[PDB]
Parts: structure tokens; C-alpha cells; sequence
RNA sequence: GUUUAUUAAAAACACAGCACUGUGCAAACACGAAAGUGGACGUAUACGGUGUGACGCCUGCCCGGUGCCGGAAGGUUAAU
RNA sequence: CUUGAGUCUCGUAGAGGGGGGUAGAAUUCCAGGUGUAGCGGUGAAAUGCGUAGAGAUCUGGAGGAAUACCGGUGGCGAAGGCGGCCCCCUGGACGAAGACUGACGCUCAGGUGCGAAAGCGUGGGGAGCAAACAGGAUUAGAUACCCUGGUAGUCCACGCCGUAAACGAUGUCGACUUGGAGGUUGUGCCCUUGAGGCGUGGCUUCCGGAGCUAACGCGUUAAGUCGACCGCCUGGGGAGUAC
RNA sequence: AGGAGGUAAAAUUCUUCA
């Protein structure tokens, strides 16, 4: 089914878990991949090896449709904030470009508290 | 702050003539115009506190003032109250 | 923020981030809201820049 | 009677009628004994951000010694037009020319 | 205008009148005036189908536009009269060509207003057109159901609805109970929010201050005997059975909805 | 420098990101440095400058 | 204020108020085999049911049983 | 009479105050397209959410509140307190000279006004955060720390409360007394001929003298050295309570 | 060398007079 070259890869890497989704020019997805869903539960997925094999995990899904190229927007801090992109790169992704995303606010809403530890 | 036209205008109808700004009638006259002029200032907004000292300031300095001209020539005193239009 | 590398190369090199945004100005608006609290802190460490 | 820059923004579709605008603009200003020192037209120009979908906005420079009431009233005049996009006027400190 | 009463009597301390000023204050317009009884709370079988319906004053009805189809004829509103029939307000506006007609006064409504109707009309309170013209968010009340047949949702004083979809020839719109209800977009609406929004201020003061509104007594079902009331009678302050109604229907939870024909005009129901 | 339109002069005492680049850089005066940064504001106001490079 | 007309006029009932819940219109509900009508020529600041009963300070602990509001793998299961 | 204290001319800087608009990002909610068993969370999990299609991703819309970067022992105000941008209104302070009034001054019981947050009354609104409360964990016990939700409240108009570690824990005003390093705001002079050079004022920060103090320290802005006036304390608890 | 980020999870109690 379909047969695109040009994707984007959305990596949402946190302090818990990272999530790539390899979508096309339009923003649509075509599939995604979470470190958490190859396992690792826990810490186990708050660590960037789980974001390099995350990405192989979203590569070996959406090869299907014969994505040669496709852009980068990171988003969100945390671990697999580089090895993500670090895994396409070496999948046989033609890697063009890498723009971050992270949602910055202008000071807006109220942050949480808790945390006394 | 009261426009220096009407300043220089009320300073030629108070003291012997110009420069003469510094009579009691004179500052007394320059203060009574805008505790008049801000009077409908405070009118509106009535939240205004701080610069609602500035406007008492003002008054509790020319009440001083008056006590002053009362105290040393009581005509002058009179003449000033009737004709500023003010103590009641 | 971003980059555009040439040809010759695939290595990130994307030190950019360090020496802006990705967390100097990300973990500060990250915990507590401090307000007033701050000020004593650069105060503390303005104290410690002289010497 | 102070200066004001003003500098407001035409959608590109009635950059035809913003000669028009100039117009009635100085007039109604010259009309209660106003001034003028500097009109600018950049013209449909380049923007640094998609503001309210579309590229590249017309924009024109203004530079008036209108009093503060004919010149309050007339952002009202701004913000009816859903012609023009922004607007702003700026402080006073006397009167300038060319540059920009 | 809200007003709170001194206590000058029992039943009038606890009263609360919400007047206004900008309120016409005489007889309405006759032309636009008919008879409207009151019934009762009873059918054409003269039995008493809705309990809690009796006496309260005199009303006569006001003929009310809610289809606005005056497009493309700019009018001017006269002035704002009280409509007892309902608990907003209505405005006796007068169009360019002579005609008068009875309108759900907006919030930001006043004397002397230029609204008017039509897939032109501005986006503004007062005016009317059909919700497909009208762009998405657009605080609006008064709204169609069916191309044709009149406003019929937010009609109370202090209600709205608001467009939030669209979607094919419909739109969603966020009933003010919380429920979003989709309806063609070839359905008209009168955009900003309907009349006042003091009608909920109110708190009577009195009982006889809900008699002369249409309001009767209300009786509890444990107070009644079983053979009236399911509740039974009891020997002294006595229960023991299910919240129901005089008829043998559970309540306090017990939904009694169906339909299933314009289930499909539904998203989510109201929490 | 001395004026908001002069964006001639003040693009280059902001940084890529457009972050306002402090006087610590720059080497700006002090009282020039407010009003260079009270410039920069009125610009991005007037889209004349980016308020960040995400554009 | 109302009530056992004709042994009980009371602490009973009603009561403004408050709360829960049902109801998106051809409403819920109710009178009716049906039509139709009432609810309402009203539209959630509306209406119906229930509970309590001005106001002031407040309204805790408990979901097994009995109901109500949902979900659901498996099991049993009518007509045919 | 003029040196105190004021007025007047011109000019300069400012999150000072009040009112009315406006812009961007993000979060939440909602809708459409694509997509599918995970999402979310913690130290580890779970409650919760999801096949009525979440999270993620793309586009659009509404709403509330707060204004990243600038931004700093930086600025302003009597104190509390005060941060996007623009308009309107407005107080005070300060500087370069000259002129004028001529002690018109300082303080000040009563009294009066203002006065964070929280709370309260009559309403509206309500994204996020978040007492109480509800449901999971931790634990010997957990009516807490932790997690998932969440009301009042926070926001706005008006009317009250007038309470704080409301502190610089130092009342206000005036005069005098060795200096050094910076910040910030005017102004005079000089081939402006160096982005400066040479002086003179207001305000502010750190350190440091004499001196002062029990010590710590403060230290030209004093707790130094003096003068004026008001308030207040007389062991702690009782008690910022009782009448 | 200057700067920035990251880096600890909970774990009580111990008579009186010398």
C-alpha cells in the first residue's frame, strides 16, 4: 500500500518513555513505535538504548512504504533525546533535517508542586 | 499638571504682576485650580490612591498657606477666601 | 535550535543546544515557581562571582 | 496636540483601496487644524510571521501632530476596517523624516 | 438591577427584585397582542396531566419573530419590553420598510441598534443567519434545529449555545446543559447570547410570591397514604421505599430516554 | 540602536534564536542597552523581528 | 396562611430556600387500545419527580444487602 | 532679611498608580483527516484512560490566566507593594540657572485614609494549579510525604476584613564626620576630532576607618556623634487570652 | 579556565540524679 520517499519522524522523548511516528509531508502518521511497547517497563525505558531500539522498532514498520528521506522534529527533553535520531540515521534513513519542537511557553500556565522528596 | 497657560494667567491676576508667583495668593491660587481640575478627576475612577495623597498633599499645603496669610494680614486673608471662592 | 549541515559528514554536531535553550532556561521554569525566592539565590551566587 | 508614528498593515487583496485610505486619513486630520511631517508606503512588503493565514502584508508608514482626540478616535476607524490588519501608534518626542 | 428589600415584614426580608432601568414601562404593542388563555395543567379531557399548574396573574402573549427571514432589510430597535410568557426579554425593533416584529434581546442589545438578517448580515448580536456563514466558536443562541422551522435552543433568559463543529452540511453546537447536539448548518441563528442573565438571581422572598406565577403548592409522598402515593403513609415520619413517582417510576437516576431516532444527531450527553 | 526601525542596527545584538543578547556581549552602554532592547520590542510588535526562529 | 363542612385548627400540611435526579423537543411524564391533547404555543436562568424546610454555624464514618448508573472474558439461556 | 521650607521656566529617566484595548506561545477542552494497542505514571507499580478509537501526529476553533527571552545586589514608591506591547488620565522625584514669597517649618495623642495573602457578602467566570473530599500505594499503624482525580479558592466588578517574619526585626526630619571598588540617572568644559578626556549633583550596592557594642556587626543611607517629637517595653508562661 | 545540564527514595525511639 502507497508508496512514498519524503516522511517526517516525530520523536517525543520524555523522563519516563519515548515515542517515534514516522509520518509522511502531511502529517498524517504512518507508524509508530514506543520504547515502552518493546518492553522495558519502568526505568527500563527511561534510558536512551530504549529510544535506539524504539526507532529500529518504528523503522521495521514503515520500511513498507519505501521511505528514503524524511525530516527530524525532536520534541520534549529527557533521555533518547539523541540516540533517537542516532537510529534512523544508521536504519539506511537519508536523514535532511532536524528541527526542534519542544513546547515552550511564555510563562502561561501553573506548573505542579509536589515533589518534596 | 495645570497647563503653564493658565499658571502664568493666574499668576497676573493674584500678585503686583509677573515673576510674582511665589505670593501667598498666588500659590494658593495655583493649588486651589487643580484641586479643582483633579476634583473631577477623582470623580471617575475613584480607585486612585496613589496619586489621591498628591490631591490632600496639595490641600493640606495651601490650608497651611491660609493659616499663614490669616495669621499675618487678615485683609489680604478675606479678600482671598471671597474671592477664590472656598472655605464656606 | 536547528541545523543544516553540508554533505561530508553524519555526525550530529548539533552543540547549539548547549549554549541556549535545551535545559538552561527549560529546567528553570520546570519546578517550583519561587517568585521571590530567587533573588536571594543570584544574590547568593553574585556573592560568589567576586572572589 | 502631540506626534504619533502609527503604522498600520493593508491585507494584500485592498492594497487598492489603501491610496484611498491615505486620504480620508489626512483628512480628517488636517480637518480639525492637524499636521503631517512623513507618509510612507513600503508597499506590500515581506512578514516574519503567517499572521492571520496569508503571506506578506501592505503596509504603510505615517508620521501626524494630531491632537489627542482625533487621533483616539481613530483606531475605532482601524479596528471596523477588517480591511487593514494592525496598528499602532507610538510615542511623540517632536517630529522626524525620511530614514527607515 | 438587583435589588435586596429590607425587612420590613416576614416574606419580605428574604426577597430579592431584579428590575431594569432601560425596560419600556406601559402597554405593549397591540398589533402584535393576542388572547392566550390559561389552562390549568389540564387537557382537552379536562384531567390534570401536569401537576403544579393554577391560578397566577393575568398574561397575554407577544408575537415573537424567531425565524428572522426580514434579510437583506436593515431595522432599529425601539425599545425593550417585559414578556411574561417567557423569561428573557423582548425587543420591539422597526425595519427600514415599516414592520415590526418581537426578537429574543441579546446581552449587548440596546435602543437604537442597526441588526439585520440574511447569509450577509454582520457577525453580531442581534443579527440572524444561517450557522454554515457563521465562523466556528461564535457564541450564539436561538438556534434552529431544521432550515425553516424557528429558534428553538437557548430561548431562557441567560442561556447560549456555542458552534463548535462542522463537518459535511452539520455543525455540533455545546448546549448550555453540556450536551453537544449536531445540526445541519442550513439552520439559522441569532449570534451573541440571549436576554438577561439576572433571572436566576431571583429568590422570591415569600410563597405567595410563586402563586401569582402559575405555581401551586406541592405535596410530598410521604406525607400522602399509600393508596395516593407509592411512598405509603407511614405511622410517623416513615419511608422504607424507593425515590419514585406517584405512578411507580424509579428515579434519582433512572433515565428515561428513548428515542433512537435522533440518537444519531448526538456526540456526548451532558455530565 | 537608537531607533526601532534601524533593524539595520539591531539585528546584530540579537542572537540566532532571537534572544536579546545581554550587554555582557555586546559590550552595549547601559543606558543604550534598555533602549536598545525597548527597540527590539517595539519591532517584533511591528513583525520586524522574529520572536523566534521556530518561523 | 391551610386542614378532618358537622367532637381534633395542633408540634400536622403548605411555605419561600436549598439539594439530588430525570428531560435536547414529536422532551420526560400524564390522560387514552387509537387519534389527539395536556405538559408549552415553553426550550436547561425551562420543566417534571423526590427530599428537606427562613436564617446562622455545618452536614461525618460505611458500598456488604437491597436498588440505580456502566463495563465485561467466560458460563447458562426463549421464540425460531 | 534669606541659608530652612515652597512656587515658577525648560528638560530628563522610570515593572509608580488607575482605566480601556491588543499580541504570541503553551496547556486544557472540543472537531475533522490519518493511524492502532497501548497511553499515562512512579523509586518500583497501581488507580485512571483506550476497540463509542486514546496517546502520538496534522489542521482549525473556543476559553482562562499568566507575560519566556529582555531581566541584572537594575529601576520606582512612604510602606505594603510593583514586570509583554500601545493609547488616554495622573502623582511624585531629580537636574541646569535665575527670579519670587519670606519661617508660610518639623513632628504630632485623637482621628482619618491606604493597606499582600487568606477569608467573607452579592454575581459572573473558571485552562492550569490546588485545602477539604474520593480512589490507589507506603507502613507495625499513615486521617501524612508519593500517584491518579478534584470543590472552595486563585481571576473579574462592588462592598467588607485592616490581619503578617506588614523587617533593613533599625520611626521621621535636620546638621556634622577619613576613604576604596561598581551600578544607575542629569549636567558644564575640551583639537566633540578615540569608542572618550577633565569635574560637579540625586539615588543605590559591597567592603572597609575612627568610633560605637556584650558579641555578632553596623559603619557618610548609622545601631556613630547630637537635636525635636510620637509610639512602646519593666522576667517567662499565662496571653496577644479573659471582662 | 568560565558557563550549563545531570547526579541522594523511605528508615523511629533510647528513664532520672551526678
Amino acid at each position: 500500500r502507497k508508496q512514498v520517499s519524503d516522511g517526517v519522524a516525530h520523536i517525543h522523548a520524555s523522563f519516563n518513555n519515548t515515542i517515534v511516528t514516522i509520518t509522511d509531508r502531511q502529517g498524517n502518521a504512518l507508524g509508530w513505535a514506543t520504547a515502552g511497547g518493546s518492553g522495558f517497563r519502568g526505568s527500563r525505558k527511561s534510558t536512551p538504548f530504549a529510544a535506539q531500539v524504539a526507532a529500529e522498532r518504528c523503522a521495521d514498520a514503515v520500511k513498507e512504504y519505501g521511505i528514503k528521506n524524511l525530516e527530524v522534529m525532536v520534541k520534549g527533553p529527557g533521555p533518547g533525546r539523541e540516540s533517537t535520531i542516532r537510529a534512523l540515521n544508521a536504519a539506511g534513513f537519508r536523514i535532511t533535517n532536524i528541527t526542534d519542537v519542544t513546547p515552550i511557553p511564555h510563562n502561561g500556565c501553573r506548573p505542579p508542586k509536589k515533589r518534596r522528596v | 499638571s495645570l497647563s503653564t497657560e493658565a499658571t502664568a494667567k493666574i499668576v497676573s491676576e493674584f500678585g503686583r504682576d509677573a515673576n510674582d508667583t511665589g505670593s501667598t495668593e498666588v500659590q494658593v491660587a495655583l493649588l486651589t485650580a487643580q484641586i479643582n481640575h483633579l476634583q473631577g478627576h477623582f470623580a471617575e475612577h475613584k480607585k486612585d490612591h496613589h496619586s489621591r495623597r498628591g490631591l490632600l498633599r496639595m490641600v493640606s499645603q495651601r490650608r497651611k498657606l491660609l493659616d499663614y496669610l490669616k495669621r499675618k494680614d487678615v485683609a489680604r486673608y478675606t479678600q482671598l477666601i471671597e474671592r477664590l471662592g472656598l472655605r464656606r | 535550535i536547528k541545523v543544516r549541515e553540508n554533505e561530508p559528514f553524519d555526525v550530529a554536531l548539533r552543540r547549539f543546544k548547549r549554549s541556549c535553550e535545551k535545559a538552561g532556561v527549560l529546567a528553570e521554569v520546570r519546578r517550583r515557581e519561587f517568585y521571590e525566592k530567587p533573588t536571594t539565590e543570584r544574590k547568593r551566587a553574585k556573592a560568589s562571582a567576586v572572589k | 496636540m502631540r506626534h504619533y508614528e502609527i503604522v498600520f498593515m493593508v491585507h494584500p487583496d485592498q492594497s487598492e483601496q489603501v491610496p484611498g485610505m491615505i486620504e480620508r486619513y489626512t483628512a480628517a486630520i488636517t480637518g480639525a487644524e492637524g499636521k503631517i511631517h512623513r507618509l510612507e508606503d513600503w508597499g506590500r512588503r515581506q512578514l516574519a510571521y503567517p499572521i492571520n493565514k496569508l503571506h506578506k502584508a501592505h503596509y504603510v508608514l505615517m508620521n501626524v501632530e494630531a491632537p489627542q482626540e482625533v487621533i483616539d478616535e481613530l483606531e475605532t476607524t482601524f479596528r471596523f476596517n477588517d480591511a487593514v490588519i494592525r496598528s499602532m501608534v507610538m510615542r511623540t518626542k517632536h517630529a522626524v523624516t525620511e530614514a527607515s | 438591577a438587583v435589588v435586596k428589600c429590607k425587612p420590613t415584614s416576614p416574606g419580605r426580608r428574604h426577597v430579592v427584585k431584579v428590575v431594569n432601568p432601560e425596560l419600556h414601562k406601559g402597554k405593549p404593542f397591540a398589533p402584535l397582542l393576542e388572547k392566550n388563555s390559561k389552562s390549568g395543567g389540564r387537557n382537552n379531557n379536562g384531567r390534570i396531566t401536569t401537576r403544579h399548574i393554577g391560578g397566577g396573574h393575568k398574561q397575554a402573549y407577544r408575537i415573537v419573530d424567531f425565524k428572522r427571514n426580514k434579510d437583506g432589510i436593515p431595522a432599529v430597535v425601539e425599545r425593550l419590553e417585559y414578556d411574561p410568557n417567557r423569561s428573557a426579554n423582548i425587543a420591539l425593533v422597526l425595519y427600514k420598510d415599516g414592520e415590526r416584529r418581537y426578537i429574543l434581546a441579546p446581552k449587548g442589545l440596546k435602543a437604537g441598534d442597526q441588526i439585520q438578517s440574511g447569509v450577509d448580515a454582520a457577525i453580531k448580536p442581534g443579527n440572524t443567519l444561517p450557522m454554515r456563514n457563521i465562523p466556528v466558536g461564535s457564541t450564539v443562541h436561538n438556534v434552529e434545529m431544521k432550515p425553516g422551522k424557528g429558534g428553538q435552543l437557548a430561548r431562557s433568559a441567560g442561556t447560549y449555545v456555542q458552534i463548535v463543529a462542522r463537518d459535511g452540511a452539520y455543525v455540533t453546537l455545546r448546549l448550555r446543559s453540556g450536551e453537544m447536539r449536531k445540526v445541519e448548518a442550513d439552520c439559522r441563528a441569532t449570534l451573541g447570547e440571549v436576554g438577561n442573565a439576572e433571572h436566576m438571581l431571583r429568590v422570591l422572598g415569600k410563597a405567595g410570591a410563586a402563586r401569582w406565577r402559575g405555581v401551586r403548592p406541592t405535596v410530598r409522598g410521604t406525607a400522602m397514604n399509600p393508596v395516593d402515593h407509592p411512598h405509603g403513609g407511614g405511622e410517623g415520619r416513615n419511608f422504607g421505599k424507593h425515590p419514585v413517582t406517584p405512578w411507580g417510576v424509579q428515579t434519582k437516576g433512572k433515565k428515561t430516554r428513548s428515542n433512537k431516532r435522533t440518537d444519531k444527531f448526538i456526540v456526548r450527553r451532558r455530565s | 540602536e537608537i531607533d526601532y526601525k534601524d533593524i539595520a542596527t539591531l539585528k546584530n545584538y540579537i542572537t540566532e534564536s532571537g534572544k536579546i543578547v545581554p550587554s555582557r556581549i555586546t559590550g552595549t552602554r547601559a543606558k543604550y542597552q534598555r533602549q536598545l532592547a525597548r527597540a527590539i520590542k517595539r519591532a517584533r510588535y511591528l513583525s520586524l523581528l522574529p520572536y523566534t526562529d521556530r518561523h
